[PDB]
Parts: C-alpha cells; structure tokens; sequence
C-alpha cells in the first residue's frame, strides 16, 4: 500500500529538527492529538514581523532504494488577521538528496517542491465546531538517485503549525 | 531565552517544594518542558493533567487528559508546553498574560493507582505546578 519512511508522529521522542533561527521562528511544541494521542509539531506565526524567513529541515530520510518518494504534510496555519489584511496563506516545501546522513547545515543548496497552500484556516482556537479543518497536502518528488534526502521547510510570513508529516513510497 | 529549563515530573525533584507544588513565572513566547525520564533499572507513573483553581486546589481530577501520560519506564515522556496567547495550530493550547495555569497529578506515583481521580501524588508529595503567566513573584 505505502511504505513509509517518515512519520513525524510515530518517530518518538523529541523531533529536535534543525531551524534557522534556531529559535524565534519554527519552534517545536507539543499538542494533544485530535484523537487525544499526545504529538510534537512544529510551528511559527510571526505574521507581525518583516522579512521572515524561518528554515525547518527535517533530518536525514532514506529513500530505501526508491525512485519516486511522496510528502504527506498535515498543517493548521491560523487566519492571520483574528490576531490584533494581505495574509500569507502558504509556505515553501524544499527537497536535497544526500549520501550522507550527518549534514548539519546546509538554501540554494536545496530544491523548491512546490509552493504549498492552506485550503483552510480558522479564527477562533479549536472551539470552532470541534475540527478537521486540518489541511493536508501531498506532493511527489523527482526521480532520486541518492541514497536518501532532507527535507526543508521554509516560512515567509504565515501564522502556520506542521501537525504531522509523513513520508512513504508506493511499492 | 524562551527555553525555560526542564521541569522532571519525580518525586525526588527537590523544586517541587512539597505543601506548595512548585510555583513558575513564565511570560508569552516561553517554552518549557515537562520531563518523565527512564530507567538505572522504581519508575513513578503518572498521569498529568491541566486543571482549574478548583480541581487544583483539594486535588481532584476528572474531558480531563493528561499532558504526560508517564507509563512508559524504559522511555522518556514529555510535553512542551509554549506560552503563547494566539496559537498557530488549532490543538495547541492558549494562554493569557496575568492568568494562573495549574498542572497536578492524582496518581499514587505506582502503576498501581495511575487512574486515582481523588488526592494522590499531589496531595501527599504537592506534585503541583502553579505557572502565574506574566506576573512578577511577591
């Protein structure tokens, strides 16, 4: 059916991906599941500020020999002006193929997937009806070639939180 | 900054100043963490939840989900918690500048009495976390 190479949901512990700002950006903050089962996600909204620019890649993920890998992401991204007009409603998911599992730096370098959008947003916190205005997209990536890759994230100025993300091949 | 040092949910953590739980001052953007560690290898369970003045004081527990579902010994469990009004996801919990959040635990500490509704760790050891969000300490 799919096998997966990535499940932030299922990779316990803490995620401990590396951002850029370290801090003050994506930050990873812990939440309980719709269905209750505590989770560890990633978030950032300075809608506020200028110039935002918040890098999140995840960590090494092989592609255990595939060609064609696909990205399951389930995020929020609050409506923006429900804080105190023109709203970033989407953010940029980045790819790099690697042989080496220990890259600890790392934006040129990495490839542009897609501009990914939010087909919905909300206002009030999750009093809101109860919920599953939970976005989730998908999205495949080229022909690889490489051992394995990582992924990047890249904020620009949306009030957005990384629920899950998974990652699979399609045997 | 932000980063506001782990708080161990155990018994022999000397902040939890028993008959007083251990008090916090965290202000909107702090991030702190809850800790359940391993074992080594004694283990306390717990189940720790988020209540109202009401439940926290005369602790009792009732819809009622624990932050930290300590159970699992061989593993470390933990919650990080952000101190934040405006959350950017819709699950994640809010809070408000010059408000107390409580967080308490009913469980015996065994695996025994880990679904206790009634006094508990809390009670006897004062397993409790008094958080005055963007108040100053008197």
């Amino acid at each position: 059916n799919e096998v997966t190479l990535l499940d932030s949901r299922s990779v316990q512990g803490e995620l401990g991906w590396i951002a850029s700002p370290l801090e003050g950006g994506w930050e990873e903050v812990s939440i309980m599941d719709e269905k209750n089962t505590p989770i560890r996600t990633y978030q950032v909204c300075n809608v506020m500020e200028p110039s935002q620019n918040n890098w999140l890649r995840t960590d090494w993920i092989t592609r255990e020999g595939a060609q064609r890998v696909y990205i399951e992401i389930k995020f929020t991204l609050r409506d923006c002006n429900s804080l105190p007009g023109t709203c970033k409603e989407t953010f940029n998911l980045y790819y790099y193929e690697s042989d080496n599992d220990k890259e600890r730096f790392i934006e040129n370098q990495f490839v542009k997937i897609d501009t990914i959008a939010a087909d919905e947003s909300f206002t009030q916190v999750d009093i809101g009806d109860r919920i599953m205005k939970l976005n989730t997209e998908i999205r495949d990536v080229g022909p690889l070639s490489k051992k394995g890759f990582y992924l990047a994230f890249q904020d620009v100025g949306a009030c957005i939180a990384l629920v899950s993300v998974r990652v699979f091949y399609k045997k | 900054s932000i980063v506001l040092e782990p708080i161990y949910w155990n018994s022999s953590n000397s902040k939890f100043l028993p008959g007083q739980g251990l008090v916090l001052y965290p202000q909107i953007g702090d991030k702190l963490d809850i800790i359940c560690p391993k074992v080594t290898v004694q283990y306390e369970y717990y189940k720790v939840y988020m209540v109202d003045k009401d439940q926290a004081d005369r602790c009792t527990i009732k819809e009622n989900t624990p932050l930290l579902n300590c159970a699992k010994p061989d593993q470390d469990i933990k919650f990080t918690i952000k101190f934040q009004e405006f959350s950017p996801n819709l699950w994640g919990l809010e809070f408000q500048k010059n408000k107390d959040y409580y967080i308490i635990s009913t469980s015996n500490g065994s695996l025994e009495g880990l679904d206790n509704q009634e006094g508990g760790v809390c009670q006897t050891r004062a397993m409790k976390i008094l958080m005055k969000v963007g108040q100053d300490a008197s």
